[PDB]
């Protein structure tokens, strides 16, 4: 057999799911700073009643 | 010299104490009380206080 055909390939294109991607969370942020002012006040404001 | 002041409140989760806008930590949940199961709720604090 011979053809007098013209082949043509088309592929869909495939689904992609794009998962959920942070580099720094805020909570390394709120960590980020060398003193969390509010936890210390909580610290040491437990000194009389410990 | 007596003071009397209006202050904000800001307490976080799990809300078993709070700040005020001069930064005191009240250990007490701004919802321990007497109804409703209120005494449930946290009060590091000598009930005659409250
Ligand atoms: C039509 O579709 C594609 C080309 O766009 C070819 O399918 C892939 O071919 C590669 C090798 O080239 C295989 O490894 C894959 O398994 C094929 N499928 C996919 C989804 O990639 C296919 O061969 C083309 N048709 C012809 C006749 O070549």
């Amino acid at each position: 057999t011979v053809s007098t055909f013209i082949d043509l390939n088309i592929t869909m294109l495939e689904d992609h799911e794009f998962v959920p991607l942070e580099v720094y969370t805020r909570h390394e942020i709120k960590d980020s700073g060398l003193l969390d002012y509010t936890e210390v006040q909580r610290r040491n404001q437990l000194h009389d009643l410990r | 010299n007596c003071i009397v002041e209006e202050v904000d409140a800001r307490s976080v989760y799990p809300y078993d104490e709070f700040v005020l806008a001069t930064g005191d930590f009240v250990y007490m949940s701004p919802f321990y009380g007497y109804r409703e199961g209120s005494h449930t709720e946290h009060t590091s604090y000598a009930a005659d206080r409250f």
